């Protein structure tokens, strides 16, 4: 609390390329001063939601570790990123625990990701045999097997690739736009306090 | 630097307790790998208390402060292997590893 | 199914250079925190280095005893992970593995739990 030792949490909110939802990114914060006032007062953050800690008293309690999770999803299932619900992405790509604490952030990317040619690099998973435990990645791309028949890696019919591509273009409207999502989580009561905000008077 | 005993002698059908000593195990929870004779190491236990799928429900993990430990309930004749614990250091974020330990079969 | 294949290694005079290649299949290589690890015959496993992912900044680290003298690299087009060894010492006779940190794990931390390993190659200096 000087402030000079600001951890680089600006680029986790503003970078070149966000990771896809199936291969989302995690960043670890240590020995820093946590000033969220520059982000709360900033304009274009469309969604600011959390459950465990207060939305405005987040500088008055002091933590030990901070994990910043970043990915990009379609605009509708920003409703679905909250813990409890199911379906696509919540079960097959990213699941939050029922006792989750931390704040989720969502904003639009109208003029930063849409391309007239069509962008297909952002993938999502549609076919998983098991269910995702909370905070778990899945990078394996072996083809789904459906009950029986010898397509167990032959990649033919009655067997579908799990990683499909989004539909991302100026002709699209609200609901199909790319929303950047970053989730700030934290853990407590195992170490001396390292990261938390400055002192005012 | 982690610390392990060279070998543990436990008879068949009895719970086997494997230890790992380290100063920085309060954070950076250890992970346990098993090496067969003349084979690549395989994952057994990671994370808080869970294991990868396909591993039989015989290995469990526990941690208390500067101590880490693995528990085997009802060992068979195919568990004669080496066990390695893994943690991280605070500064450099390296995987450091440990000395390992050996587990043998004391049947006829 | 998902596979890692190691290639390279042999007998070489000390002070030379040698390049070890790891080829991966079955999973998205561009978002994997791969690593190199070594083991002397009869001894425990010893870390060599990390390479990390470009989505999050290339932060390729190294182990303390082998810092600097080894070069690590990634190429996503040809699906290759490269380890270059120069200025060799007499203690480098070991088996080498390329190991993916994350395939099916729960993280809570930096994404490294060493899920799937490789068949590993000889090197003798
Ligand atoms: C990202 O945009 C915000 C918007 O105010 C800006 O404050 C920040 O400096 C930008 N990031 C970088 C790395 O310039």
């Amino acid at each position: 609390p000087n402030i000079t030792n600001l951890c680089p949490f600006d680029e986790v909110f503003n970078a070149t390329r966000f990771a896809s939802v199936y291969a989302w990114n995690r960043k670890r914060i240590s020995n820093c001063v946590a000033d969220y006032s520059v982000l709360y007062n900033l304009a274009p953050f469309f969604t600011f939601k959390c459950y465990g800690v207060s939305p405005t008293k987040l500088n008055d309690l002091c933590f030990t570790n901070v994990y910043a999770d970043s990915f990009v999803i379609r605009g509708d299932e920003v409703r679905q990123i909250a813990p409890g619900q199911t379906g696509n992405i919540a079960d097959y790509n990213y699941k939050l625990p029922d006792d989750f604490t931390g704040c989720v952030i969502a904003w639009n990317s109208n003029k930063l990701d849409s391309k007239v040619s069509g962008n297909y690099n952002y993938l999502y998973r549609l076919f998983r045999k098991s269910n995702l435990k909370p905070f778990e990645r899945d990078i394996s791309t072996e083809i789904y097997q459906a009950g029986n028949k010898p397509c167990n890696g032959v990649a033919g019919f009655n067997c579908y690739f799990p990683l499909r591509s989004y539909s991302f273009r100026p002709t699209y409207g609200v609901g199909h736009q790319p929303y950047r999502v970053v989730v700030l989580s934290f853990e407590l009561l195992h170490a001396p306090a390292t990261v938390c905000g400055p002192k005012k008077s | 630097e982690l610390t392990q005993d060279p070998a543990v002698s436990v008879a068949l059908g009895q719970t086997v307790r494997i230890t790992c000593q380290g100063d920085s195990l309060r954070s950076y929870y250890a992970s346990w790998y098993q090496q067969k004779p003349g084979q690549a190491p395989v994952l057994v236990i990671y994370g808080k208390n869970n294991r990868p799928s396909g591993i039989p429900d015989r290995f469990s993990g526990s941690s208390s402060g500067n101590t880490a430990s693995l528990t085997i309930t009802g060992p068979q004749a195919e568990d004669e292997a080496d066990y390695y614990c893994t943690s991280r250091d605070s500064s450099g974020n390296h995987v450091i590893f440990g000395g390992g330990t050996k587990l043998t079969v004391l049947g006829q | 199914e998902v596979q890692l294949v190691e290639s390279g290694g042999g007998l070489v005079k000390p002070g030379g250079s040698l390049r070890l290649s790891c080829a991966a299949s079955g999973f998205s290589f561009s978002d994997a925190w791969m690593s190199w690890v070594r083991q002397a015959p009869g001894k425990g496993l010893e870390w060599v280095g990390r390479v990390s992912s470009e989505i999050g900044g290339g932060t390729t680290d190294y182990a303390a005893p082998v810092k600097g003298r080894f070069t690590i690299s990634r190429d996503d087009s040809k699906n290759t992970l490269f380890l270059q060894m120069s200025s060799l010492k007499t203690e480098d006779t070991a088996v080498y593995y390329c190991t993916t940190g994350v395939d099916i794990v729960v993280m809570m931390y930096a994404d490294d739990a060493f899920d799937i390993w490789g068949q590993g190659t000889m090197v003798t200096v």
